[PDB]
């Protein structure tokens, strides 16, 4: 009819916005966790270098 | 002669009446055509909404 189509369009705009936000948040999590794990690896290498210096 | 006049008058009235009835049935047939167009359009719009929603 008439109002039904507009209501469906609203329900679809919510769909697109929610899905896009979810995808963007997932990408953010991937990037942040990669950052953290690379920092942890750098910390490990520093520990090993400290060990060599102690030797 | 009198009977002929009477019969001719009744036949003329009958012709006029059938003309009126044929015009009335034409009008009502046209109205039914319009309502059939209405149902065709509303079913088409419902199908359009259905295909849009199923196809996003």
């Amino acid at each position: 009819m008439d109002a039904i189509k507009k209501k469906m369009q609203m329900l679809k705009l919510d769909k697109e916005n929610a899905l896009d936000r979810a995808e963007q948040a997932e990408a953010d999590k991937k990037a942040a966790e990669d950052r953290s794990k690379q920092l942890e690896d750098e910390l490990v290498s520093l520990q090993k270098k400290l060990k060599g210096t102690e030797d | 002669s009198d009977k002929l006049k009477e019969a001719e008058t009744r036949a003329e009235f009958a012709e006029r009446s059938v003309t009126k009835l044929e015009k009335s049935i034409d009008d009502l047939e046209d109205e039914l055509y319009a309502q059939k167009l209405k149902y065709k359009a509303i079913s088409e719009e419902l199908d359009h909404a259905l295909n849009d929603m199923t196809s996003i």
